[PDB]
């Protein structure tokens, strides 16, 4: 019935965004290295739909990698504004997510969700390649879970 | 000791040509990307086959229980007088049993560097940095771990721990 | 190892012969079995019309010496 | 039934590009030593459908643009010439019969600058406008040496028709009478398409190009006119150069063939882009306008002789 | 001068062709035995059709049919 | 002119930068770099944190270069302590160290590729990377950021069966070398986009600071491993690779080198490293072991006291360069007789080369600029600290 | 007209795909996004007096065809010339150069 | 030679389970490459170790359909492996 | 493992020799849990030293 049929549409709308997120790293980090590795040969990120990473403007998703100084952080909140709606942000590290080695430091965002909404937070000091990855397939599994259809439908 | 890095008759002008018209030296790296396609790909089937590691992988911290069930801790303080990044708050009482123990124990994972300068300095291996690196999380309520997120942790990883330990045991 | 680069092409192998095959036998059946004549020059044209005019109002049609 | 031909020449060439999307990403991978997509479908299969239905859904953001006007008439105008330029091309049977199809596929071709224009000044931008202007600096010097490879080559078919190189070719290729015009025509089929060791434009290092400001379903069609026309320029060498086989019968062996060397000429393409560093905006043109030019025009000059002191002058029509 | 080339042929290898052909085109034309037929194979298409003239008796040239031993016969065009 | 700030987002360089341009038309008039988009004020918080629990201050200046930044700091307290670390640790060191210069130079050949337009380089370097960072999660503990060359040592010997592992990755890395030379040092294109760019000449790269293999690229003979020896390099064979015409390509052609003559240090290091322990041990400096501190008293002191206070090391100060492989990377490590440090002032190869950046790139267009700042192998952590 | 109803069509599919891109979708600054290059205007006149060089180049094919094949040889080597003299001029004049 | 890969590509795909068991495989997890049970395991997991294949490639895992209240068929994740066996997928010990 | 024909296309076209170099770890990998080791460790009078 209508129920159904929206529920079965979202779930073609969540496969397409999951699939393929296009993400854009914010680099200024230890953590863009371990990121890389990612996009490299060892874990491909382009094999889960991932890419090797695309401008502000095409991006769905933004890892923030490293410390957000607080004179990068204007910088931050309008990369993370010039994207399109649907969009997402991956706070990796342990310097992006709250502090870090360096956390009370006249120079240092406590954490780069202040600047801009966090969806997943991945731990680690670099975070390990994997890890990053489990955290990306957790966005994933995030996007899998939203029914933005059934909500209009249930208005 | 060094060493230079970058220090006519018509055959070798001919050769010139040769490579800069008829292009013949673009070729050698067309050939040479031309020999990857054909290779197997190191890509590991991530979830599936997750990437090798070491008995010694710095992740996700747990306090380990003596095997009777005794709390290895002994709130000595020793491991937030070294943690660099000033993480670990660990409050702690007479248990009432007249032993020693903690009320209070705590990181915020958002602020430590897993540097397992904890685990080194704990003189009972009470407080550990397991082998976890998938505990990512939507919040940032879920990192700051309690001395009860730490405590079934390691009454989780326990027969993954130790076996590290007693790996690692000599080289430390 | 390379072997599945092949699936992609194999559609794009597909996809594209898909195309000549395609106008080249709507051509044979929208021309009554014969390649639809080309007018290039004002004298093909005239000729073609010709056909059309000596039987049904179609080109393709043709005339075998019987009429 | 000659709406089945559209029907089955767009659809055919749009579900075409898609998997050109894929199979840029593997052949690349592959040689980066990195499996490309596997998991959406058995092996990639099913990735273009992914991020079609997905960059569609995403905010078409227009993002205080200038002029919308352009905004929405550039993307649409790169689509519109690129999946056009199929209709002129010479198969065993083309879509459309058309003398001066040659000149069609070189005029069409060319308006494609505008959209780099317009779009680069609609979208207010420092990199939008540098890129543009920039960007089509190079289209525009590389269409005055495709048209001399295109008219010298044509001195030896003796027509503008496409479909009759077909015949030229009945017992030989053309890129053996013609080799230097098949390599330069090869880089000015492969930088006429802002692509490959010269993608000056989207300089992504240096410049974020004109498509920046660009995203979600306005994004999606510049890209699906670079990849419509990234299987033309490759599927005239099939015709120009690569001669395939022609016979009045069996009428698919050509598509075939056809099939057989442009998704090589399609596939050559991606072994540059995983294997040149891009050339400087300067050396682009320095590349044309002093050493491509030159030869360019003097060959023209040989192929002009040819024909009369070989007395080979080829037959109108 | 002839040295001068070897430079010029290791370096700029370009401008050296496009001036050797630029010109090799000039003089095979003029050299050729077969330039004298591209102005004649050329002449010899009949696109328009060939208005027959009213025969007096004083032209016995003019081959009275298509198929008489006289007029323009191409036995060259043929084996070129 | 026009002033187009380049993206601190940027992907290129290493996207911590701004870089105001002037644009005369296409050629940039003036660069006006604008780093302190990462200053994470390292300096500060060492002078509040022991100079143990400071070394990992260190590994995230260059994090490119984990091992070899920490063997900086690691020299300058040992010469406050006036301490030596035991033999193998030393081996050990140089070891890891030139591990670090071919994992630092794959970043900056490869990077600097991709920047420039040629992306299959790095990603067969980087799976060549990913085996390097197992030795140093099979030895530390970490893939980054290890804080394994501590003050009198390594913090714990080597793990039975690394040197037999990094024979079979240095056996074969020297063909990935080349199989990234036949792809780039010949080709047109990369010839062109970096020869003659950025020349540097010999008195002004001393003028200007630049101390590494930009000093060396000029033709300048200094390698600060021949020069002023440390740890066990006296006891190595090596040929620095300097070069003439000091420019980008000579510049590349130089770290290709480097990486190729550190596989010749690693092959030394693995034949001939010496049976012995891995960290001083005179308790006062480096940590009692595990088994010493729970079996005797004095030990269990010891680790208490080293661990929650610290060594104490003598009122001094010091600046000890060793060389890094971005160039000279070096402590002045001002010490009160406490045991916290009062100063440490961190030169970082890297504030001297982007600041010789205006002067590289003069007379040269937008893109030349993206291979100014990669032939400067600069990471902002060491320049921003 | 077949020729028509394909450009046409081609048009209609431009459309509709952006008509879906703006309306499938269904503030924050999201929105938010010079000198003269006078080497520019060169290489772009540079461009029109070639591109019309070409236009004057293109009547070959038909006239390769002529009786007057001689003559028609003469004429074009002297344009391409003269026209690869100018070029050559600009290259002098360092024009060329970028 | 090209005779050998295509009989020893057809014997995995029949052998990785049936048609069913091929779909649930390749399409859950893309993967055909026949390997050695090392074992099962509670909550239904399968660990597979095949040592021709490279260092990577020779510890791989083969979740549930489903554990507890996952319903993890399509949801395959990272942590699901229990303690026991981390110790081996990342090969910090040979040790099955 | 290769096809030798395929591995013959990397070796022609790479233009050297690639099934000695691999960047592939198939046996040349040390297997984990190696043996425990046993660590190496008068007149010491701290004052002298
Ligand atoms: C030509 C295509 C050759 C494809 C091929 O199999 O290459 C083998 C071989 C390269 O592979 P390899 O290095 O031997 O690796 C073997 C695998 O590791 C181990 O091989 P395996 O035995 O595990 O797998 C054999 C394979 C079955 O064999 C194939 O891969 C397809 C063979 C097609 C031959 C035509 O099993 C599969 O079903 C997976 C196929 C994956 C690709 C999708 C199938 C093609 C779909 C096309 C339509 C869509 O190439 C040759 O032997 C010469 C090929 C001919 C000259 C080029
Ligand atoms: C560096 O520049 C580049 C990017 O931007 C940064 C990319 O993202 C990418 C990656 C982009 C892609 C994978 C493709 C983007 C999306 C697409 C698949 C476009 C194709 C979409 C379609 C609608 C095709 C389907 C066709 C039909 C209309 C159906 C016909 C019946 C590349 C390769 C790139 O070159
Ligand atoms: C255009 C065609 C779109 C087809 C979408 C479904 C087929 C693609 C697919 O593999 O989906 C797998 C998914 C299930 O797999 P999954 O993506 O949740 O996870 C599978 C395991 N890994 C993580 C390895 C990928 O099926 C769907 O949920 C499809 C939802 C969209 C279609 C819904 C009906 C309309
Ligand atoms: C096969 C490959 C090519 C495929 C091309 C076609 C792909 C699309 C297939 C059909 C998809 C149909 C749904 C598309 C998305 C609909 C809009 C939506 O999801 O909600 C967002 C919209 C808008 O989002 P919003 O109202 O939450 O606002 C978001 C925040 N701002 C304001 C900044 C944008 O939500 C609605 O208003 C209700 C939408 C109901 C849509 C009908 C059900
Ligand atoms: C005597 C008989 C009668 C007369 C006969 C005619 C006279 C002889 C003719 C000889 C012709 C020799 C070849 C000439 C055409 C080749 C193009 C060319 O001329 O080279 C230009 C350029 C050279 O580069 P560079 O080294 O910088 O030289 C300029 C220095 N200032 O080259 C380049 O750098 C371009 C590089 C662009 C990127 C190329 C990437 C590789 C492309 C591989 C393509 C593979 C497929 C090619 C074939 C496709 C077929 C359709
Ligand atoms: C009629 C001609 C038809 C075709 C015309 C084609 C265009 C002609 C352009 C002539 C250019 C003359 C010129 O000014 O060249 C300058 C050139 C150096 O200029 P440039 O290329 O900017 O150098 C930068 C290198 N990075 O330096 C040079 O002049 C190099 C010139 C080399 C060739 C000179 C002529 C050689 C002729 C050889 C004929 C055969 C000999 C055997
Ligand atoms: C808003 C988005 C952007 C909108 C604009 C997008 C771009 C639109 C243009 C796309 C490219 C079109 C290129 C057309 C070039 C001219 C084509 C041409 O001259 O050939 C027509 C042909 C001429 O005759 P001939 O060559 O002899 O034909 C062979 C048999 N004798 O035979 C004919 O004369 C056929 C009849 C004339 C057809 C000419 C082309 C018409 C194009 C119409 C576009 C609008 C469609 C209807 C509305
Ligand atoms: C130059 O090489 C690189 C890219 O390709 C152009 C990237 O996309 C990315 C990722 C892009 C963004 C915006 C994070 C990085 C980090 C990079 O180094
Ligand atoms: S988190 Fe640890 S690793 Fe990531 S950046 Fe901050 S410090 Fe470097
Ligand atoms: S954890 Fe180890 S160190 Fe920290 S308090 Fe408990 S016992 Fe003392
Ligand atoms: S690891 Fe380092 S930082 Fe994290 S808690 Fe233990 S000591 Fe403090």
């Amino acid at each position: 019935r209508a129920e159904y049929v929206v529920t079965k549409l979202d779930d073609l709308i969540n496969w397409a965004r999951r699939s393929s997120l296009w993400p854009m790293t914010f680099g200024l980090a230890c953590c863009a290295v371990e990121m890389m590795h990612m996009a490299a040969p060892r874990y491909d990120m382009d094999r889960f739909g991932v890419v090797f990473r695309a401008s502000p403007r095409q991006a769905d998703v933004m890892i923030v990698a490293g410390t957000l100084t607080n004179k990068m952080a204007p910088a931050l909140r309008k990369v993370y504004d010039q994207m399109p709606e649907p969009r997402y942000v991956v706070s990796m590290g342990s310097c992006a997510n709250g502090g870090g080695y360096y956390h009370y430091s006249y120079s240092v965002v406590r954490g780069c969700d202040r600047i801009v909404p966090v969806d997943i937070y991945v731990p680690g000091c670099p975070p390990t390649a994997e890890a990053l990855l489990y955290g990306i397939l957790q966005l994933q599994r995030k996007i899998k879970r939203e029914q933005k259809l059934k909500i209009w439908y249930r208005r | 000791t060094y060493k230079y890095v970058n220090k006519v008759d018509m055959k070798s002008a001919t050769d010139n040509a040769a490579r800069i018209l008829m292009w013949t030296e673009l070729i050698r790296g067309l050939g040479m990307t031309l020999s990857y396609l054909f290779r197997e790909p190191a890509t590991i089937n991530y979830p599936f086959e997750k990437g090798p590691l070491s008995p010694r992988f710095r992740g996700e911290h747990a306090l380990r229980r003596y095997p009777s069930g005794e709390e290895r801790c002994i709130a000595c303080k020793l491991c937030e007088a070294i943690c660099p990044a000033q993480a670990i708050t660990i409050e702690a009482e007479p248990r009432a049993d007249g032993s020693r123990r903690t009320t209070r124990y705590d990181i915020d994972m958002t602020k430590c560097i897993y540097c397992g300068f904890c685990q080194e300095a704990c003189p009972v291996d009470a407080i550990v940095e397991g082998p976890n690196f998938e505990f990512s999380t939507e919040t940032h309520e879920e990192l700051l771990y309690n001395k009860e997120k730490l405590l079934n942790n390691g009454d989780k990883w326990e027969a993954e721990i130790a076996a590290n330990i007693q790996a690692d045991y000599l080289y430390r | 190892m390379w072997f599945e680069i092949l699936p992609g092409l194999a559609i794009m192998g597909v996809c594209l012969v898909i195309p000549g095959v395609s106008t080249a036998y709507i051509h044979k059946f929208t021309n009554g079995g014969k390649e639809k004549r080309v007018a290039r020059v004002q004298y093909q044209w005239y000729l073609m019309e010709r056909d059309r005019r000596i039987s049904g109002v179609n080109r393709y049609y043709v005339s075998k010496g019987l009429e | 039934m000659f709406f089945i031909n559209i029907l089955t020449l767009l659809v055919p060439i749009l579900i075409a590009m898609a998997f050109l999307t894929l199979v840029e990403r593997k052949i690349l991978g592959y040689m980066q030593l990195r499996k490309g997509p596997n998991i959406v479908g058995p092996y990639g299969i099913l990735q273009p459908f992914a991020d079609a239905m997905k960059l569609f859904m995403k905010e078409p953001m227009r993002p205080l643009t200038t002029s919308m006007s352009l905004f929405i008439i550039a993307p649409t105008l790169s689509l519109t010439l690129a999946l056009s330029l199929w209709v002129p091309l010479p198969m065993p049977h083309p879509l459309i019969n058309l003398n001066l199809g040659i000149l069609f596929i070189l005029a069409t071709s060319s308006l494609s600058v505008y959209s780099i224009l317009w779009s680069g000044w609609a979208s207010n931008s420092k990199y939008s406008l540098f890129g543009a202007l920039r960007a089509v600096a190079q289209t525009i010097s590389y269409e005055v040496t495709m048209a001399i490879i295109l008219l010298s080559v044509l001195l030896m078919n003796g027509s503008y028709s496409l479909q009759t190189l077909i015949t030229t070719q009945e017992h030989m290729w053309l890129l053996l009478p013609a080799w230097p015009m098949a390599m330069m025509w090869f880089i000015s089929t492969l930088a006429e398409t802002n692509r490959a060791p010269f993608d000056l434009t989207e300089g992504e290092s240096e410049l974020v190009g004109f498509n920046v400001e660009y995203a979600a379903g306005p994004f999606a069609l510049f890209f699906m006119a670079e990849y419509t026309n990234i299987i033309l320029m490759n599927a005239l060498t099939t015709i120009i150069f690569l001669g395939p086989l022609y016979y009045i019968n069996l009428p698919e062996l050509y598509s075939t063939n056809f099939m057989m060397e442009a998704l090589l000429l399609s596939s050559t393409f991606l072994w540059i882009r995983a294997s040149y560093p891009r050339f400087r905006y300067d050396q682009l043109m320095h590349l044309l306008w002093k050493n491509f030019l030159p030869l360019t025009l003097a060959l023209c000059m040989w192929h002009i002789s040819l024909p009369i002191f070989t007395a080979g002058v080829p037959p109108y029509m | 001068i002839s040295a001068f080339l070897k430079n010029a042929w290791a370096k700029e290898p370009v401008l050296v062709v496009s001036f050797s052909v630029w010109g090799l085109a000039i003089i095979m034309p003029m050299i050729s035995p077969y330039t004298k037929y591209a102005s004649m194979i050329n002449k010899a298409t009949p696109y328009n059709y060939p208005v027959p003239v009213r025969d007096d008796g004083n032209m016995p040239d003019v081959p009275s049919h298509p198929q008489d031993p006289l007029g323009p016969s191409l036995d060259w065009l043929k084996n070129l | 002119n026009m002033t187009l700030n380049f993206g601190p987002q940027h992907p290129a360089a290493h996207g911590v930068l701004r870089l105001v341009l002037e644009l005369s038309g296409e050629m940039v008039r003036k660069c006006d770099p604008h780093i302190g988009l990462l200053h994470r004020g390292t300096e500060k918080l060492i002078e509040y944190k022991t100079y143990l629990q400071a070394l990992p201050y260190f590994d995230r200046l260059d994090y490119v270069s984990m091992m070899c930044n920490e063997q900086a700091y690691s020299i300058a307290v040992e010469k406050l302590l006036n301490i030596q670390p035991p033999p193998r640790a030393q081996w050990i060191r140089v070891l890891f160290g030139e591990i670090t210069r071919i994992l630092n130079h794959i970043m900056a050949v490869t990077t600097h590729a991709l920047d420039i337009g040629a992306m299959t380089p790095f990603f067969w370097m980087f799976e060549e990377r990913e085996k390097m960072f197992e030795f140093y999660e099979r030895v530390s503990g970490a893939r980054m950021h290890a804080a394994y060359i501590r003050p009198g040592g390594v913090h714990q010997d080597l793990p039975l069966g690394l040197l037999d592992d990094i024979y079979e990755f240095s056996k074969n890395f020297s063909l990935r070398i080349d199989e990234v030379e036949e792809m780039l040092t010949n080709n047109r294109i990369w010839r062109n986009r970096t020869v003659d760019i950025g020349v540097v000449t010999a008195e002004d790269a001393l003028n200007y600071g630049f101390s590494g293999v930009m000093l060396r690229g000029s033709g300048i003979q200094w390698d600060l491993r021949k020069t002023q020896p440390y740890d066990v390099y006296d006891q190595v064979e090596f040929d620095v690779p300097i070069g003439s015409r000091g420019d980008c390509y000579d510049r590349y052609l130089c770290r290709v080198e480097e990486m190729r003559q550190s596989l010749r240090i690693i092959e030394q290091c693995l034949n001939k490293m010496p049976p012995g322990e891995i960290k001083v041990d005179d308790a006062k400096v480096s940590p009692p072991k595990r088994a010493e501190m729970k079996t005797s008293m004095e030990s269990l002191i010891h680790h208490f006291k080293l661990y929650t206070e610290g060594y104490q090391v003598p009122p001094g100060a010091t600046y000890t360069a060793i060389e890094a492989p971005k160039g000279e990377f070096g402590v002045y490590l001002v010490s009160d007789g406490s045991s916290r440090p009062y100063r440490c002032k961190i030169k970082a190869p890297g504030f001297a080369h982007l600041a010789g950046l205006d002067k590289m790139s003069k007379g040269h267009m937008l893109a030349d600029v993206v291979a100014i700042i990669g032939t400067q192998d600069i990471v902002f952590g060491e320049i921003d600290r | 007209m077949n020729l028509y109803t394909v450009i046409f069509i081609n048009i209609l599919l431009s459309l509709t795909l952006i008509l879906v891109a703006f309306w499938l979708p269904q503030y924050s600054e999201k929105a938010n996004p010079l000198p003269f290059s006078m080497k520019f205007f060169l290489v772009a006149i540079t461009f029109l007096l070639f591109d019309l060089e070409i236009a004057l180049l293109l009547p070959l094919p038909w006239a390769i065809q002529t009786i007057k094949t001689s003559t028609m040889m003469i004429m074009a080597f002297i344009l391409v010339t003269i026209l690869s003299l100018g070029l050559a001029y600009e290259w002098t004049q360092k024009g060329l150069e970028w | 030679e090209l005779v050998e890969v295509l009989k020893r590509g057809v014997q995995q795909v029949t052998g990785h389970g049936g048609l069913r068991g091929l779909l649930r495989v390749f399409f859950r997890a893309n993967d055909i490459r026949i390997g050695t049970l090392v074992g099962e395991d509670k909550y239904g997991n399968k660990y597979y170790e095949d040592n021709k294949q490279f260092f990577g490639r020779h510890r791989w895992v083969i979740y549930t359909t489903e554990m507890n209240g996952k319903n993890t068929f399509w949801d395959v994740d990272g942590s699901m492996v229990p303690p026991e066996w981390h110790r081996w997928l990342h090969c910090m010990t040979d040790d099955p | 493992s290769a096809t030798r024909v395929i591995q013959k296309l990397r070796n022609w076209a790479s233009g050297q020799d690639l099934q000695a170099k691999l960047q592939l770890r198939y046996q040349e990998i040390a297997k984990r849990t190696q043996p425990p080791p046993k660590l190496p460790v008068s007149n010491n009078y701290y004052c002298t030293r």
